[PDB]
């Protein structure tokens, strides 16, 4: 229940706790390295801007 | 030492080092390109008593599989990395990033540092440099001794104004630099901050393409920190650090009946 | 530590929000083609401890539920693209746009920015242009060194007056931008603004059919803020704010009292 | 002991107490709010004897919602509305079902669709304003029409509806000013709004929240001391336990 | 210390600005090939919380 996210230097989506963060894929997320703009929907969607 | 006092010193040591980051944003208030800092908190690992030696899960709802906790820690003192308001100044020499972007000067020892703090100024050689501890901005830029006003572009050109010659000339270029992870930046004072494996690789490019920020002159970027949101924290972390200190007392009287009484 | 103590943060931080909308309005009260913004207050989401409706220990539907809140926040800032005062000017190169549409400019990365401003004037080349940073308009219009004078038709249209010659010669036509939310689009700052996926597909047409405003010449469009509503505005987001800080202080007192008696 | 824990039911009671004390206060700028007060209630009775009867504390029952209609606020905007009454706007959330709201700050999407100005929810019935239109009219029975140039006359592009409950506190707020319909809410009552009971649309006009400032701060008075006062017979039942087992 | 401080400071310097260019004008009345200066006033950026669209 900790929602303290962070991205590494690869895109990978960690907690505060360093746990890697499961996606749709029941696989951890993997966010393109070069964002703009991270815009998390209410759902748990999330919009990258590249 | 017995279980619960250790259990609680460590929860004392954890706001202590939270104290320890709100007072450094306090005194930060004011540093232009400033980013807070917050100390982030989590438990530390839970320790099974009942069963035969280190054995875990089964039943965690009867005396067999009770687990005890063993406090808590702060993990890592996370910046915040967003971005700050405006100073609009009259001096020619101090500039802004307005979106992602990092000022690159030259490290004494050889290698570069990214900064957000945009107050330069301009050494006896006429380049531009810090106007605090004055490492030369990369790429270096020289300014004529008989120019008259020094414009920067929105896009790092640097024209001057040389009397008897019409339109300005270009004497140099800014670039800026922008990190996948700025908050894996390494801070080294003076408003300074170094590459680290966790950041990623440096991005330089012209500022106002491909996504960099522009830059603006004679503006500074404000410090990101709020002084009311820091003393919210102060009243937590001190009513939090009393209560550990309660427990820690109580551990003790209790033990001092102990060897007292019986 | 104590619930009332983060509920009310919540609430500083609301205001500090809205009391920066409010005071950027201020700071932008003679800005032309300024839109005053207005912040968005909404609940955070209600701890759903007893079910409003649900049934109860003995089978009675709850009329009303215990459904804790967790304070308030600005969620969006809505500026309001009414049409302000006009201004009337000698100058013959800024212009004003009556109705709904926005002049359309080059951006040095190469895209479109969209403003309300109409203060315009001409570069080395004789190019319209923005009087701030200089940006060319969209179409770009070309002024004949041998003009003595310029005129912008109501739909647009650019012609100037030569000496030698009679019937005007035309030298462009200006086209405007209208969005069917133009309360969508991204202030970048400069009076720019870029679309966004909210704002809608970009309607380009002569400035005075399909819903387009039409181009009054020598004239300029003031801000829509309303100084009065700022300053009552400045009232009631102050005492808020003060009395957000008497729940703090009170939940900090009953802490303190907390231990030092228990 | 028993007297320790009637008071901790006295110390959560009133914590729970501050606690809407705060959101009432922390959402005195929230357009279309409505304060809620904590109901308090005694616990059951024990008879140890057998006709001596011993209280368990006090506990938050529930929160109730005051569904006043708070002071209008003028405002430029042509899209922002109030409605003059009672009633709810309807919203279509993303799951489908249908939202119910008091909040009028609404706008337009990229299509035009009327949407709220926050979260981008559709208001339903859906509205979409053409790109010819250049201003927008609400009606007091929500008929909103638009000024066509080349054409007198305005065109009618829809009509908004809204819906009163019987009971609007046993709605369940989800937070972003919606509610959703629950057991003890009510029936949806749908129909023209400003007839049969349902309020009147009030362009260019939003609604206030109805928190009083100077009666939470007076509650705050009260719910501090009460929860000062429910520590100290904890704390006296503290030092009569460790006088016993010290002189016994 | 508060982001509403700095907003309003640029505003006071933007209309020191306007005020010195107006006194300008005024003391410049009488001047034969004179011509008056108007100051353009523009917004400063604005911090993207979250984004529109």
């Amino acid at each position: 229940r900790n929602g303290n996210l962070k991205v590494d230097q690869n895109g990978m989506l960690t907690n505060a706790s360093g746990h890697l963060v499961l996606g749709e894929n029941d696989a951890p997320i993997t966010l393109p390295i070069p964002l703009s703009k991270i815009e998390i929907g209410r759902d748990g969607t999330i919009s990258v801007l590249p | 030492m017995h279980p619960a006092l250790w259990v609680s010193k460590t929860g004392l040591d954890a706001q202590q080092t939270n104290i320890a980051t709100i007072s450094n944003n306090l005194a930060n208030a004011s540093t232009v390109g400033y980013k807070k800092s917050r100390a982030v908190f989590e438990d530390l690992f839970y320790q099974n008593i009942n069963q035969p030696g280190g054995q875990s899960s089964q039943n965690t709802e009867l005396p067999s599989g009770l687990m005890l906790g063993a406090g808590s820690k702060v993990v890592a003192t996370q910046k915040v990395h967003t971005h700050g308001n405006a100073q609009t100044t009259t001096n020619a020499l101090d500039m802004m990033v307005e979106g992602d972007g990092f000022f690159q000067v030259t490290l004494p020892d050889g290698n570069i540092g990214y900064t957000r703090n945009g107050q330069f100024t301009l050494n006896g050689e006429g380049t531009l440099v810090t106007s605090g501890s004055g490492y030369p901005v990369e790429p270096e830029i020289v300014i004529p001794e008989d120019a008259i006003s020094i414009t920067v572009g929105t896009d790092g050109e640097v024209s001057v104004r040389v009397r008897g010659q019409q339109d300005n000339q270009v004497v140099g270029q800014l670039t800026i630099t922008d990190f996948v992870n700025p908050g894996g930046l390494e801070p080294i004072g003076q408003n300074l901050y170094l590459p680290t494996g966790a950041s990623g690789d440096p991005q330089e490019g012209v500022p106002g393409l491909d996504g960099l920020g522009e830059i603006r002159q004679s503006m500074l970027e404000a410090s990101n920190v709020n002084v009311t949101e820091e003393l919210v924290n102060m009243i937590e972390a001190q009513r939090v650090y009393e209560m550990n200190s309660k427990v820690i007392s109580s551990v003790d009287k209790m033990m001092s009946f102990v060897n007292q009484q019986l």
